[PDB]
C-alpha cells in the first residue's frame, strides 16, 4: 500500500518530469528493449531503433497512463481497468516484464532527475510502480 | 557473460569515474530502504530506522565499499565469474541463505546509482551493457544454489 | 482479481479439506522447507523435523488464516491486516518465499484432493493464494 | 545439480511410474490455464478458449508428450544439464525468447501434475529432489539467456 508520504513523493517527482513526459517514456521504452530483449516482441509492428516515431509516441501514451495513476493514485484500480484487460487479455504480456519496464523507468527518472531521486522517494515511486504493475496483471484470464 | 567490445568499453569507461568510496554504499543503502526485507540481514549495523540514517550509517557505507569491490572484481573477469565468486557465493547461499532474487534487485539498484550518479552519460546502450554485467554476477553469486 | 467462479472454486475445494486443515498447511511448510531450505531461517525456535509438534501447531495457525481469507474473501486486505504487519514489518519475510509456501499448499492440495483438483480449480487456487500472498507483502516499510 | 543416491532413487522410481503419453500434455495444458499469458506462444494450437478446451486439445497433448521427453532426458543426465538442452535453449531463449521465469512455472506445474497423479506416494523428500530436478532443468534452458 502507498503511504501518505508516497503519494506526496509520486506526486512530486512526477511534477517535475513536465513536458519531458512523453521523452520519459519513450526513453524507459527504448533502455527495455536494449536491456531485455525479450521485451521487443511484443512490438514486431514497431521499429525499435532509436528515434522512431513510434517509440516516441507509444512513449507518449505510457506516460499519460502513469500520469492518470498519479492523478487518481487512491482509485487506481479503477482508472487502470481498460488498460488491465488489454494488457493481460488481448496482449498476453508476461507479469516479469512489467518489473523490467519499472525498472527502467526508475532508471531514466534517476538519470534525469538527479535532485529528486533520493532513496525516500526511490522507495516511493518503486512501490507506485509495483502498484500499477499489479493492477495491470490483475485481469488474467 | 558476453559483452561486446563497443560494451566492454563503454562499461570500463564509465567504472573508471565511479567514485569507490561512495557507490557501493549508495547501492547497499538504497537496497535496504527500497527493499526493507533486506533489513533481516544486517541487524548488527544499527540505526536503519529511516533512510537518513541508512544512507549516513557507517557501517553501511563501509559493506558498500566491500560489495562495490566484488563488482569491480567481476568487471576484471567477465569471462570467468563462477570462479571469481565461489567464496561469495558459499557465503550467501550456504551461509547467509539470502534468496537469490535479492541479488539481482541489488545489481539493478546499482545500475539505478549509476544512472543518477552519471546522468544522461548513462545512457541506454551503456545500461544495456551494465544490465550484462550485473545479471552474471547474480547468476555467478547463487551458482551454490544451483 | 479473484472471479465469480475463482470464489467458487476455492470455497469448494477448502470445503473438502475439513478436518485436515491443520494438517495441511503442517504438510505445506514440511514441504517447503524441504524443497526450499532458505525459508528455514525463519523458524530458528522451530525443531523443524517431521513430527514436530511445532510445525504441527503451526500448520494449523496457517491454514486458520488460509480459512479467514476463504471465509472474508471479498474484504482480505481487511482480514488478514494484522498479518501483514507481522510478516512485513515484524518478520521481514522475503516476497519471493510467498511464492514457495504457495506452491507447496498447491502440491499439499493435489496430493490430497485429487477430485477436487481439476486444472480450473488449480487455477482458482493460484489465484487466491497470490492474492493472499499480495495482501501479505502490502506493507513492508 | 547434485541429487543424494536416496533423491536419485526416489526420483527415477517414481519416474517410472510415470505414464508418458498423458503427463505432459496435463502440465502443458495446467500451464496454460494457470498462467494464460503463456499462451501467446501458441496460437497455432486452436480452441485454447476454455480449461476444457485446452486440456482436450490434441495439439496440447502431443507437445506435453514433447515436453516431458525432454525432462526424462534430463534425468538421464542430470550431470550434464546445459549439454543436454543447449538446442533447446537456443530455441526458447533465441528464437522464442520464452521469459525463463516460465521455465520455472512449467516445471512447478509438473511438480504439482506429479502430486495430483501419485497422491501420498508424492512425499515431501520426493518432491524436494523433483524440485532440484525441475530448477536444474529451468537453469540449463536458460543458460542462453546467461
Ligand atoms: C508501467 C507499465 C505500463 C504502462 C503504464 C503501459 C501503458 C500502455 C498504454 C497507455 C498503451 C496504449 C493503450 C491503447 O493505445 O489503447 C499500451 C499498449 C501496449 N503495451 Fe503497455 N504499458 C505498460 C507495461 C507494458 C509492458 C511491460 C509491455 C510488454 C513488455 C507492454 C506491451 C504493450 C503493447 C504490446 C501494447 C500495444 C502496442 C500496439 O499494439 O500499438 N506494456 N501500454
Ligand atoms: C551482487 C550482489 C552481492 C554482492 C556482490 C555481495 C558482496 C558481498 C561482500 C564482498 C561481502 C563481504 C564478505 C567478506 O567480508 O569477506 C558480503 C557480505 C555480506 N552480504 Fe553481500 N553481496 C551481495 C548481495 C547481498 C544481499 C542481497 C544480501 C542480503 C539481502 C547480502 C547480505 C550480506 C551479509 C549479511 C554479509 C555479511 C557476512 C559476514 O560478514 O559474515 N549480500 N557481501
Ligand atoms: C500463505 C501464506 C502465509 C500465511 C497464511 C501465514 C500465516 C501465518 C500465521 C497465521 C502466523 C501466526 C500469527 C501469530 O501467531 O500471530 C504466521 C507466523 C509466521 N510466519 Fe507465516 N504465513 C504465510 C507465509 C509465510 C512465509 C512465506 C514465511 C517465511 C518463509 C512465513 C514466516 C512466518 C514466521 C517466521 C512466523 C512467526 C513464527 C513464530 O515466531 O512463532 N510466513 N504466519
Ligand atoms: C522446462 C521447460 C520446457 C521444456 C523442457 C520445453 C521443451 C520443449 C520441447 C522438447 C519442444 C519441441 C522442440 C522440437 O520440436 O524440437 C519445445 C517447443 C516449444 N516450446 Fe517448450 N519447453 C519448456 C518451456 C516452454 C515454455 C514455458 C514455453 C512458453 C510459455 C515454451 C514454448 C514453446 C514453443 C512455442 C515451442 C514450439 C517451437 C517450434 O515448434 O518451433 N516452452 N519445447
Amino acid at each position: 500500500v502507498l503511504s501518505p508520504a508516497d503519494k506526496t513523493n509520486v506526486k512530486a517527482a512526477w511534477g517535475k518530469v513536465g513536458a519531458h513526459a512523453g521523452e520519459y517514456g519513450a526513453e524507459a521504452l527504448e533502455r527495455m528493449f536494449l536491456s531485455f530483449p525479450t521485451t521487443k516482441t511484443y512490438f514486431p509492428h514497431f521499429d525499435l531503433s532509436h528515434g522512431s516515431a513510434q517509440v516516441k509516441g507509444h512513449g507518449k501514451k505510457v506516460a499519460d497512463a502513469l500520469t492518470n495513476a498519479v492523478a487518481h493514485v487512491d482509485d487506481m484500480p479503477n482508472a487502470l481497468s481498460a488498460l488491465s484487460d488489454l494488457h493481460a487479455h488481448k496482449l498476453r504480456v508476461d507479469p516479469v516484464n512489467f518489473k523490467l519496464l519499472s525498472h527502467c523507468l526508475l532508471v531514466t527518472l534517476a538519470a534525469h532527475l538527479p535532485a529528486e531521486f533520493t532513496p525516500a522517494v526511490h522507495a516511493s515511486l518503486d512501490k507506485f510502480l509495483a502498484s500499477v504493475s499489479t493492477v495491470l496483471t490483475s485481469k488474467y484470464r | 557473460v558476453h559483452l561486446t567490445p563497443k560494451e566492454k568499453s563503454a562499461v570500463t569507461a564509465l567504472w573508471g569515474k565511479v567514485n569507490v568510496d561512495e557507490v557501493g554504499g549508495e547501492a547497499l543503502g538504497r537496497l535496504l530502504v527500497v527493499y526493507p526485507w533486506t533489513q533481516r540481514f544486517f541487524e548488527s549495523f544499527g540505526d536503519l530506522s529511516t533512510p537518513d540514517a541508512v544512507m549516513g550509517n557507517p557501517k553501511v557505507k563501509a559493506h558498500g565499499k566491500k560489495v562495490l569491490g566484488a563488482f569491480s572484481d567481476g568487471l576484471a573477469h567477465l569471462d570467468n565469474l563462477k570462479g571469481t565468486f565461489a567464496t561469495l557465493s558459499e557465503l550467501h547461499c550456504d551461509k547467509l541463505h539470502v534468496d537469490p532474487e535479492n541479488f539481482r534487485l541489488l545489481g539493478n539498484v546499482l545500475v539505478c546509482v549509476l544512472a543518477h550518479h552519471f546522468g544522461k552519460e548513462f545512457t541506454p546502450p551503456v545500461q544495456a551493457a551494465y544490465q550484462k554485467v550485473v545479471a552474471g554476477v547474480a547468476n555467478a553469486l547463487a551458482h551454490k544454489y544451483h
